C-alpha cells in the first residue's frame, strides 16, 4: 500500500491549507486598526479601556470554549465506554 | 420464600437516594468553585487595569493590548476549532452507537427548544404559578 | 382527539387554566385557532425568527383535522409533549451530572471503590456488604463497574 501515499500529500497538504487562509479571513474581519494614534490626549484614556474590555472579552470567551472541550472529552471517554459495553457480538 | 426480601430493594433505594441527594449538593460545590478558579485565572491574566500617565504610556498600553488582543483572539479562535473537531468527534461516536443500540439516553448534542414553563413565563409574567414537572392532581382530603 | 384525551387528562385545571391565557394571548383575532401567521408574531416576541417552511412543520405536529391551523385541544396536546421532553431532559442532564461527580476517576465507570466512597460519603451508615450488594444488584454485565446506561437504569425511578 503505497500508491496510497501520494493520497496523503494531497489530501493533508490540501486541507491544511485550505484550513489556514479560512482562519485568516476569519481572524482578519474581526480586526479593526489601531487607527487612533494622536487624535487627542484623554482619548487614549476612554479608548485604552475599551481594547482593555475586548481583551478582557475575548479572554474570557477563550477560558470557556477551553472548559467546554474538556467537559466535552469527558463526554467523549463515556461515550466510547458506552459503545464497547454494547458490542456484546452475540 | 423470601417474605422478608422486600425490605433489601428499598434499601438500595434509600441508598440511592441517598447518593442522588448527595450528589446534587456536590454538583453545585463543584460548580462554584469551578467558578472561583475561573475569576483567578482571569484575575492574572487581565487584572484590574490602571491607566498610566498619558503621553507614552497611554499609547504605548494601548499598542501593548491591541497587539495582544490579536493575540488572544488567535488563540481563541485555535481553541474553537479544537471545539469544533471535538464536538464532530462525538457527534460521530454518538452515531456509532445509534445504529448499534437505537435511540440511547443522554445524546451528547441534545436537540431542546424553550421549555413550555418558559414559554409560559415569558408571555404571562407575574402570573405564571405552577412548579410543573409531572406531579399529576387528584382533589385531596 | 384521542391524543387531546389524555392530554387532557395530564394537565390540571391550573395547567389548563394557564394554557388557556396562553394560547388566547397566540390567538389575535381571537377566532379559536393559531395561524401561520398568529404564530410567527408570538415566536417573534419569544425571540425566534422561524421560515414559512419551520412554521407550519411546527404547526403540522398537532394539527389532527388538517386545518392548517392550531385549537386550544390541539395546542395543550403540544404543551403537553413539550412538558415531556422537558422534564426527560432536566432528568439525563441530572443524572448525567452525577456520574460524573461519582466517576470521580475519569475512566467514564464507578468501580465497587468509588461507590463505596460515595455512599460512605452520605451520611447514611452503611457496611461493605451493602455497597457490593448495590453494586451486584447495578452491574447487569457482570464486569465490576457501572457504565453509564447501567447508572441510569440503576438511577431510574429514584427522584
Ligand atoms: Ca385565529
Ligand atoms: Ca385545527
Ligand atoms: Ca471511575
Ligand atoms: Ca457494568
Amino acid at each position: 500500500s503505497y500508491s496510497s501515499y501520494l493520497a496523503k500529500a494531497d489530501q493533508k497538504r490540501g486541507k491544511k491549507q485550505t484550513a489556514r487562509e479560512t482562519k485568516k479571513k476569519v481572524l482578519a474581519e474581526r480586526r479593526k486598526p489601531l487607527n487612533i494614534d494622536h487624535l487627542n490626549e484623554d482619548k487614549l484614556r476612554d479608548k485604552a479601556k475599551e481594547l482593555w474590555d475586548w481583551l478582557y472579552q475575548l479572554q474570557t470567551e477563550k477560558y470557556d470554549f477551553a472548559e467546554q472541550i474538556k467537559r466535552k472529552k469527558y463526554e467523549i471517554v463515556t461515550l466510547r465506554n458506552r459503545i464497547d459495553q454494547a458490542q456484546k457480538h452475540s | 420464600e423470601e417474605k422478608k426480601r422486600r425490605a433489601a430493594t428499598a434499601r438500595r433505594q434509600h441508598l440511592k437516594s441517598a447518593m442522588l441527594q448527595l450528589a446534587v449538593t456536590e454538583i453545585e460545590k463543584e460548580a462554584a468553585a469551578k467558578e472561583v478558579e475561573k475569576q483567578n485565572y482571569l484575575a492574572e491574566h487581565s487584572p484590574p487595569l490602571s491607566l498610566p500617565g498619558s503621553m507614552q504610556e497611554l499609547q504605548e498600553l494601548s499598542k501593548k493590548l491591541h497587539a495582544k488582543i490579536d493575540s488572544v483572539d488567535e488563540e481563541r479562535y485555535d481553541t474553537e476549532v479544537k471545539l469544533q473537531k471535538t464536538n464532530k468527534e462525538l457527534e460521530d461516536l454518538s452515531q456509532k452507537l445509534f445504529d448499534l443500540r437505537g435511540k440511547f439516553k443522554r445524546p451528547p448534542l441534545r436537540r431542546v427548544r424553550m421549555s413550555a414553563d418558559a414559554m409560559l413565563r415569558a408571555l404571562l409574567g407575574s402570573k405564571h404559578k405552577v412548579n410543573m414537572d409531572l406531579r399529576a392532581n387528584l382533589k385531596q382530603v | 382527539t384521542d391524543q387531546q384525551a389524555e392530554a387532557r387528562a395530564f394537565l390540571s385545571e391550573e395547567m389548563i387554566a394557564e394554557f388557556k391565557a396562553a394560547f388566547d394571548m397566540f390567538d389575535a383575532d381571537g377566532g379559536g385557532d393559531i395561524s401561520t401567521k398568529e404564530l410567527g408574531t408570538v415566536m417573534r416576541m419569544l425571540g425566534q425568527n422561524p421560515t414559512k417552511e419551520e412554521l407550519d412543520a411546527i404547526i403540522e405536529e398537532v394539527d389532527e383535522d388538517g386545518s392548517g391551523t392550531i385549537d386550544f385541544e390541539e395546542f395543550l396536546v403540544m404543551m403537553v409533549r413539550q412538558m415531556k421532553e422537558d422534564a426527560k431532559g432536566k432528568s439525563e442532564e441530572e443524572l448525567a451530572n452525577c456520574f460524573r461527580i461519582f466517576d470521580k476517576n475519569a475512566d467514564g465507570f464507578i468501580d465497587i471503590e468509588e461507590l463505596g466512597e460515595i455512599l460512605r460519603a452520605t451520611g447514611e451508615h452503611v457496611t461493605e456488604e451493602d455497597i457490593e450488594d448495590l453494586m451486584k444488584d447495578s452491574d447487569k454485565n457482570n464486569d465490576g463497574r457501572i457504565d453509564f446506561d447501567e447508572f441510569l437504569k440503576m438511577m431510574e425511578g429514584v427522584q
